[PDB]
C-alpha cells in the first residue's frame, strides 16, 4: 500500500493558494483606493 | 495570470517580495509539483522571484504536473475504472492535512464528485484543476 | 476654483476634448483620487477623447465616498504577520509594486522619497497621510 501523503500535501497546498487568493481579493480594492492617492499626492 | 508568478504573489505572505521557509515548499507544491527531499534539502533559505521562476521553469522542464498527479491518484485506483474512493480521499486529506479546514475539504469531494458518485474520475477532476 | 478647472481643462484640450489620461491628471490637480478602473469604465461609455461636460460628469463618478482609514489600515495589515502596525520599506515597495494598480518604480521612488524616512513604517499613519488633502 503506497502513502496518500505526497498527494495530500500537494491538495492541501494547492487549496490554501486558493484561500490566499480569496481573501487577498477581498483587500485588492483598497489596495488600489491607496494607490489613487498616491498618484493624487504625486500630481 | 500565468500560475507560478501567482503561486509566488500568493505564498509571499510578509509581501516582502521574498518566499521562505515552508510557505516555498508550499507554493511549489500549490503549482503541482511534488519536490524530492533531496530537492527540498537543496532549497536556500529563501527565493526572490527571479529565483523562483527559474526554479520553477527548470523543474517543469522534467515533470509534468498534470500526468504525476493523474499517476499518483492511480495508486490508489483499485477498481482500475479511472476512479478514486471519494471517503478514502476525505478520510486521509483529514488525518494527514495540516492546512485544511474540514469545510475546505467538503468543498473539494462535492467538486470532484458533482454527482455524489462516491467515485472521482480524478483525471477529469486534475484537469478541471490545473486550468 | 471653477474657472481655473476650466482653464486648465482647455489648455490641454485639442478641439475641445482632452484624453482620458489627462483627465485623471486633470482630476488629480482637483484633488480626487480616481483608479485606473475608474478610467477604463468611464471610457466604456463615454470613449477616451472627453469634452468638458463629459469630464464634469467623470470628476462627478471619481469622489469614492467608500474611501475610510480603517479598509485601507486593513488592506496593509494583510502584509503584517505580528499585527503591531509596520512594515518594511522594502514591504511597502513590493505591496504597492505588485498588487491592485501597481506603481511604477519612478512613482513609488518619489513617493517613498517624500513619505519614508525610517525603514519602519506606520501604514496607519502613512494611510491617514495619504487621505489628507482631498477635495470634500
Amino acid at each position: 500500500a503506497s502513502s496518500w501523503e505526497p498527494l495530500v500535501s500537494v491538495l492541501e497546498a494547492y487549496y490554501a493558494g486558493r484561500r490566499h487568493k480569496k481573501q487577498l481579493l477581498k483587500k485588492t480594492p483598497f489596495i488600489i483606493r491607496a494607490q489613487a492617492h498616491i498618484r493624487r499626492h504625486l500630481v | 495570470p500565468p500560475r507560478v508568478r501567482e503561486a509566488f504573489a500568493l505564498f509571499d505572505t510578509d509581501g516582502d517580495g521574498e518566499i521562505s521557509g515552508r510557505d516555498l515548499v508550499l507554493a511549489i507544491r500549490s503549482c503541482g509539483v511534488s519536490p524530492t527531499p533531496d530537492e527540498i534539502k537543496a532549497l536556500p533559505m529563501s527565493m526572490a522571484w527571479p529565483d523562483f521562476e527559474a526554479w520553477m521553469s527548470k523543474k517543469l522542464a522534467s515533470y509534468n504536473p498534470e500526468e504525476e498527479l493523474i499517476k499518483s491518484f492511480k495508486a490508489f485506483d483499485r477498481s482500475n475504472d479511472g476512479t478514486v474512493s471519494a471517503d478514502e480521499l476525505s478520510q486521509v486529506m483529514l488525518a494527514l492535512g495540516e492546512l485544511l479546514s474540514d469545510e475546505e475539504v467538503k468543498a473539494m469531494i462535492k467538486e470532484a464528485d458533482p454527482n455524489g458518485t462516491g467515485k472521482i474520475q480524478y483525471a477529469n477532476f486534475v484537469k478541471m484543476l490545473l486550468k | 476654483e471653477a474657472d481655473e478647472m476650466y482653464a486648465r481643462f482647455n489648455a490641454r484640450a485639442s478641439g475641445g476634448k482632452v484624453s482620458t489620461g489627462d483627465a485623471m491628471i486633470l482630476a488629480r490637480q482637483l484633488g480626487l483620487a480616481p483608479s485606473y478602473a475608474d478610467k477604463q469604465a468611464f471610457e466604456e461609455k463615454s470613449g477616451d477623447n472627453l469634452d468638458y461636460a463629459s469630464f464634469q460628469k467623470f470628476v462627478g463618478t471619481s469622489t469614492h465616498p467608500e474611501d475610510n482609514i480603517e479598509d485601507l489600515v486593513e488592506a496593509f495589515a494583510y502584509f503584517d504577520v505580528s499585527k503591531h502596525g509596520y512594515l518594511t520599506r522594502k514591504q511597502m515597495g513590493n505591496i504597492l509594486m505588485t498588487y491592485g494598480e501597481p506603481l511604477t518604480t519612478e512613482e513609488f521612488n518619489a513617493l517613498a522619497a517624500e513619505y519614508f524616512t525610517s525603514d519602519q513604517i506606520d501604514y496607519r499613519q502613512f494611510c491617514k497621510a495619504m487621505l489628507e488633502a482631498e477635495n470634500l
